[PDB]
C-alpha cells in the first residue's frame, strides 16, 4: 500500500517556525493535503493542493511542495497550535488516498503545573454489594509525568492500583486517575488511605479514612 | 448551514455486519464525492472509502471485499455497508466532502469484539470550594456520557478519561469542584448515559 | 470499462469553498 512518511514529533521554541515534512513517491504529481486535529477534536483541514489556504486558517500556516516533499510551516508559533498535524494525498494510480503517520507539535518553554489532586474514599452503596473503590484524581499538571503511590496507613500498597496514563486536556496540560481496589474489610480496618503523587520531584499527598 | 449527522455505530461481534449513515444538508449533496475516514483508539486517521456523486467507488485495500459505500442522492445519505468485521475495524468513523474531507461530521463509534456490553454501576462520591463526583465503574464499550444537573452545571466539571481494568471493563470518574457554602443548598445530580448498554440513570451525590 | 481516478475529482475542493465557508 502506498504510504506518506512523517515524523512523529517536531518541537518549536515559541515564536518559532515549525516544519513538518511528508514524502511519498506519488507526491511530485499528487496534491498533498493538511490536516490538523487537536486533542478530542475532529480534523480540521488547513492546506488543500500543496499550498492553498482554506479562509480562516492563520496566515501563519503555510505548505509547500518539492519532489517528493511536502511541508507544512507554521511560523510564530503558539502553545495553541500544539496538536498531530497529518498529511493526505492520493497514490501513484490515482484510485486511493492516505493519511501520513501523523506529527505530533510541541511547543517549548511552557512552565511546570503541579497537579491538582482529589481523593474520595468508597461508597456506601458501593461498600454495600462488597467492593471498594478508592478514586485519585490528577488534574492541570505539566509536563505530562507523573508517579503515583498508595499507602495503606503509612505502607506501601502494591496490589490492586490501576493508574491511566496521562491525557492531555484542551488546555494543554495533563489529566490522569488512579483507582485503587479493596475489600470492605481491608478499608475498613486501616486508620486511613493515602493516595501521593510526585510531579517534578513534588509530593501531594491527599489522605481518606473510614466514616 | 453544512450538517453532517451519522448514525448506525455500536458493538458487533466479528464477522458481523453494520451499516453507518451520514444525513447531509446545507450543500447540493450529488454534486460532491463524500469520503468515508476512521480513527481507531489511539492511533492515526485512516482513509476508508469514497463515492462520487455519479457513483464511482474506491475503497482503501484493508477494506475491499468486506465494505460497500453506497449513497442516495434523493434523500442526500451516504452509506457505508461492512460487513466480516473485524477487531481491527473499530474506530470511530466519520463522513466528510470531497475527495480531500473538508467538513467532517462528529463520528459514530463500532466497537468489533467478542464481549457483551456491561451497562455502568455509578457511585456518587459525596463531598472556599468542595469537590464531588460520580464514579462510573465497570462498563464496556466505550464511550460513556456524563452531565451534571442536566446540562445546566459546566463550570468546575472534569470528567476524566476513562482507565481500562485488567478485567476489559472500563471504569471512569466525573468530579465537580463548587463553593463549599452551596453544598447544604444545592442538589448535585450526575447524569450519565452508555449508549450500548442503552443506559441513562441519574446519581444525586450528597455530603456524606 | 474502468472508473475514472479518485483525483479526476480534485476540483471538488475549489467548487466547494466558492460556495461554503470552512
Amino acid at each position: 500500500s502506498y504510504e506518506l512518511t512523517q515524523p512523529p514529533s517536531v518541537s518549536v521554541s515559541p515564536g518559532q517556525t515549525a516544519r513538518i515534512t511528508c514524502s511519498g513517491d506519488a507526491l511530485p504529481k499528487r496534491y498533498a493535503y493538511w490536516y490538523q486535529q487537536k486533542s478530542g477534536q475532529a480534523p480540521i483541514l488547513v492546506i488543500y493542493e500543496d499550498k492553498k489556504r482554506p479562509s480562516g486558517i492563520p496566515e501563519r500556516l503555510s505548505g509547500s511542495k518539492s519532489g517528493t516533499v511536502a511541508t507544512l510551516t507554521i511560523s510564530g508559533a503558539q502553545v495553541e497550535d500544539e496538536a498531530d498535524y497529518y498529511c493526505y494525498s492520493t497514490d501513484s494510480s490515482g484510485n486511493h488516498a492516505v493519511f501520513g503517520g501523523g506529527t505530533q507539535l510541541t511547543v517549548l518553554g511552557q512552565p511546570k503545573a503541579a497537579p491538582s489532586v482529589t481523593l474520595f474514599p468508597p461508597s456506601s452503596e458501593e461498600l454495600q454489594a462488597n467492593k471498594a473503590t478508592l478514586v485519585c484524581l490528577i488534574s492541570d499538571f505539566y509536563p505530562g509525568a507523573v508517579t503515583v503511590a498508595w499507602k495503606a496507613d503509612s505502607s506501601p500498597v502494591k496490589a490492586g492500583v490501576e493508574t491511566t496514563t496521562p491525557s492531555k486536556q484542551s488546555n494543554n496540560k495533563y489529566a490522569a486517575s488512579s483507582y485503587l481496589s479493596l475489600t470492605p474489610e481491608q478499608w475498613k480496618s486501616h486508620k486511613s488511605y493515602s493516595c501521593q503523587v510526585t510531579h517534578e520531584g513534588s509530593t501531594v499527598e491527599k489522605t481518606v479514612a473510614p466514616t | 448551514e453544512v450538517q453532517l449527522l451519522e448514525s448506525g455505530g455500536g458493538l458487533v461481534q466479528p464477522g458481523g455486519s453494520l451499516r453507518l449513515s451520514c444525513a447531509a444538508s446545507g450543500f447540493t449533496f450529488s454534486s460532491y464525492v463524500m469520503t468515508w475516514a476512521r480513527q481507531a483508539p489511539g492511533k492515526g486517521l485512516e482513509w476508508v472509502s469514497a463515492i462520487s456523486g455519479t457513483g464511482y467507488t474506491y475503497y482503501a485495500d484493508s477494506v475491499k471485499g468486506r465494505f460497500t459505500v453506497s449513497r442516495d442522492n434523493s434523500k442526500n445519505t451516504l452509506f457505508l455497508q461492512m460487513s466480516s468485521l473485524r477487531a481491527e475495524d473499530t474506530a470511530v468513523y466519520y463522513c466528510a466532502i470531497t475527495m480531500a474531507p473538508v467538513v467532517w461530521g462528529q463520528g459514530t463509534t463500532v466497537t468489533v469484539s467478542s464481549a457483551s456490553t456491561k451497562g455502568p454501576s455509578v457511585f456518587p462520591l459525596a463531598p472556599g470550594t468542595a469537590a464531588l463526583g460520580c464514579l462510573v465503574k465497570d462498563y464496556f464499550p466505550e464511550p460513556v456520557t456524563v452531565s451534571w444537573n442536566s446540562g445546566a452545571l459546566t463550570s468546575g466539571v472534569h470528567t476524566f478519561p476513562a482507565v481500562l481494568q485488567s478485567s476489559g471493563l472500563y471504569s471512569l470518574s466525573s468530579v465537580v469542584t463548587v463553593p463549599s457554602s452551596s453544598l447544604g443548598t444545592q442538589t448535585y445530580i450526575c447524569n450519565v448515559n452508555h449508549k450500548p448498554s442503552n443506559t441513562k440513570v441519574d446519581k444525586r451525590v450528597e455530603p456524606k | 470499462p474502468l472508473q475514472p481516478e479518485l483525483d479526476s475529482f480534485k476540483e471538488e475542493l475549489d467548487k466547494y469553498f466558492k460556495n461554503h465557508t470552512s
